[PDB]
């Protein structure tokens, strides 16, 4: 995966744990994300922890955290394609640009997709979609 | 009207798609009037039928609106005992006093 | 003429005939409504041995298909114009 | 279908229930498959009964175990009204030509025409929808009352 | 977070109430709670109300129950995925087989979150059961 | 003239079709990203990242 | 017309391009094969084709074992009218006959002679060819829309 994401995994397994083996336990999820925020049901844990054979391993979590994180295109030419689609001239591609886009080209793509990215996302509430910094969200960036 | 031609499903032979009318011979004439008059006959009578029960359902009650809110009690109820007696009731809590 | 307001003009103000139903062939049978003609129905077609239902008769007679012509729905019978009929047999004309 | 409303097919139920013994009667058991969202006519509130008599509308009552194969045939009637049907039955009642239907014009072609019910039942048709000259707007009429 | 669970808790919160104000006033919901079901003691809402900075007002519940309803997903796709696990179509799904194919998935699994699914699931003395109300539970549902 | 605009056109048309080709390919993949399963019960493990 | 610019055929052909499925618009394969070494009205650029309707011009597209056909009809042309011819009828066009023509007028007989050409077709044409003068000299005009 990406070497930058590779490192920050590792940063993620260092700040998780304080124990650093190679190996990331349920206690230390469960109790730094109750600190951060508050844990959800245990069960959610493990089903995070259960994306790779038993407890989840060095190179095993890498991989694991590598795979959660990614699945789709990098951020760079997303960004770079939202900037070279712009026909609205605002630094970010908008909402009913992407629109636009999503009927007549390529695949459809429901709005549920928009409202989603819209409410769960520290982006601006103006109906313009950014993604210098959304797109790093989609590389564990802020969310 | 050559939508609703073939809507009728037909074609201007005996009558005609022509500029200003439908210009009919003897024929198509009387036999469209009659088609058009039974199928006003079957929508009227449709949208009567199903507007009876439309508007007992316009018409039910407020006591409709009431019996749905002691179901939504009954719901409420079987929530609290859904999830305030497992460890999933304070889960999210404890640490906000602290966020 | 055209006035409603003056029988004066009904002896020329058409009253073209109808049934007062928005149906339009629950009044020339199907089979043949039926020289004053006898509207009729059709009950046993074998030609012109054409028992029709001899609806102005109440007859269901024989009868021939010279009576039995198309006398057209009688929402086209005392019409303003003959070619209103469906089929402008004197049947339906006379 | 589920728990959360067969309860609620319970309830409903024993609402028409003027007797409250669970058992309602068959007019008012479809009346009932009405207040349960669908909305049977009178007729086919009683049609989905066996097409029952007269009497069986009312004496032969429907218990709630009864009222789950009527209440499928109501839900299975349908006639809770295309919304084409809908602007079509009321634009031949639009004699008007508005896209509005008169509320006294309705009330006609409703209770002094075609299926029979409460004449307050037409009348909540164009009540609540009451304007103009009655017009009422058979469109805005008949989409609310269908979300209705 | 997601819409429709936040929506959920906004109308019960405002169903469970006489008086609202924005926060749970301990008569109001006792009462009810009392008429319809088991009366509770004030000793409950005051720890959660020292379960909570202060009062329990608007958003501390609102985000209580958003969390404590997360981790779960849309079930759209979840009942479409609950469906097809079928080998005859009967419409009714069985449990022990999902334990026994997640047990050997990924880590070991816990015991608390079975309880809580067995606590909840309607189930015969043949194992019958179906997603209908599975999906609906996990939910925040009506059992 | 309209060989020549053509001629002067093609310049234009075939770079519109370039980037409409990675523009549609790009939006619709993050699009789906955006649909993905793993960011809704992944996004509360990504503040453990 | 041979069977070896085939290549370069089907190269400026799914150049213009916007299904992008080797298949391309009519008029698009048209713009094409005039931007092949040819010099083709839109007029001719759609007709060459089989004659595809405007439907047909921009919606069917063309599939290059078609375009080969394409290819033939549009390589009748290859070029536009002779500059000795386009001179002295510029010149007898011209009231005077002096070496340009207005491009008031010279836009004029480009859109009101022949195929009637967008404005913007003239003008790219007068434009990036004109003499501010106003009366745009159709020699260096015509001549370097002929090589462009």
């Amino acid at each position: 995966f990406d070497q930058s994401q590779i490192q920050e995994f590792k940063e993620a397994f260092n700040m998780i744990d304080q124990n650093r083996d190679g190996f990331i336990d349920k206690e230390d999820l469960h109790d730094m994300l109750a600190s951060m925020g508050k844990n959800p049901t245990d069960e959610y844990l493990e089903g995070m922890m259960s994306e790779a054979p038993g407890p989840i391993n060095f190179t095993m979590f890498l991989t694991m955290f590598g795979e959660k994180l990614n699945g789709t295109d990098p951020e760079d030419v997303i960004r770079n394609a939202f900037a070279c689609f712009d026909e609205e001239a605002s630094g970010f591609i908008h909402e009913d640009h992407l629109r636009e886009l999503l009927t007549t080209m390529g695949d459809r793509f429901t709005d549920e997709e928009v409202d989603e990215m819209y409410r769960e996302a520290p982006i601006d509430k103006k109906g313009n979609f950014n993604y210098v910094e959304f797109t790093r969200i989609l590389k564990h960036g802020a969310k | 009207c050559i939508l609703m031609i073939k809507a009728l499903e037909l074609d201007p032979n005996l009558y005609r798609i022509g500029q200003s009318k439908i210009f009919f011979r003897t024929g198509v004439l009387a036999h469209l009037e009659e088609e058009r008059d039974l199928k006003i006959t079957d929508v009227i009578i449709a949208f009567q039928a199903q507007c009876r029960g439309y508007l007992a359902r316009k018409a039910f009650a407020k006591r409709q609106q009431q019996l749905t809110a002691m179901k939504v009690i009954q719901r409420n109820c079987a929530a609290y005992l859904k999830l305030r007696n497992w460890q999933w009731w304070r889960l999210f809590t404890k640490v906000k006093p602290l966020l | 003429s055209q006035k409603p307001l003056s029988d004066d003009e009904k002896f020329l103000f058409v009253d073209k005939n109808f049934v007062n139903n928005p149906l339009a062939q629950a009044d020339w049978s199907a089979k043949k409504l039926v020289h004053g003609f006898e509207a009729a129905s059709i009950k046993e077609e074998k030609g012109d041995e054409v028992t029709v239902e001899l609806q102005e008769n109440g007859k269901k007679v024989t009868l021939s298909k010279d009576d039995i012509q198309k006398m057209n729905p009688p929402k086209f019978s005392k019409v303003e114009d003959m070619a209103e009929l469906t089929c402008l047999n004197e049947a339906s004309v006379l | 279908f589920s728990e959360e409303q067969t309860a609620e097919f319970k309830e409903a139920f024993q609402l028409f229930d003027r007797t409250g013994d669970g058992k309602i009667l068959y007019s008012q058991c479809g009346d009932v498959m009405r207040a349960l969202g669908q909305n049977p006519t009178n007729a086919e509130v009683m049609k989905v009964l066996g097409n029952p008599k007269s009497d069986e509308m009312n004496l032969k009552t429907l218990n709630f175990e009864q009222f789950l194969p009527m209440m499928q045939t109501i839900a299975k009637n349908k006639d809770q009204g295309c919304f084409e049907d809908y602007v079509e039955g009321l634009r031949v009642f639009d004699k008007e030509g508005n896209g509005t239907v008169m509320g006294a014009e309705i009330r006609h072609v409703l209770v002094t025409l075609g299926e029979k019910m409460t004449e307050e039942e037409v009348e909540q048709l164009v009540a609540g929808h009451e304007d103009s000259n009655g017009c009422i707007n058979y469109e805005e009429l008949v989409r609310m009352v269908l979300s209705g």
